[PDB]
């Protein structure tokens, strides 16, 4: 099943509608992966042939 | 009832384990600490920091 629909999760007192910080989070974040890092951590090509 | 969703007591700056599912699991020994903040605000309380 696809998961295209995205929406900010709400479990505390904050709806986190652009107010990230002070016990508020946003799932999408920038990793900041510079090239010369642990190539063992590099993502691989994964394919499923049902 | 007043552990996590008190909504009127103070902040709950915590991380690592699920702040909701721990209510089910039972432990043997529970530790209590009476100390003072590290000094700036909370800043230097972070793994890898």
């Amino acid at each position: 099943e696809r998961d295209i629909s995205t929406e900010i999760y709400q479990a505390g007192s904050t709806p986190c509608n652009g107010v990230e910080g002070f016990n508020c989070y946003f799932p999408l974040q920038s990793y900041g992966f510079q090239p010369t890092y642990g190539v063992g951590y590099q993502p691989y090509r994964v394919v499923v042939l049902s | 009832s007043v552990l996590y969703n008190s909504a009127s007591f103070s902040t709950f700056k915590c991380y690592g384990v699920s702040p909701t599912k721990l209510n089910d699991l039972c432990f043997t020994n529970v530790y209590a600490d009476s100390f003072v903040i590290r000094g700036d605000e909370v800043r230097q309380i972070a793994p890898g920091q």
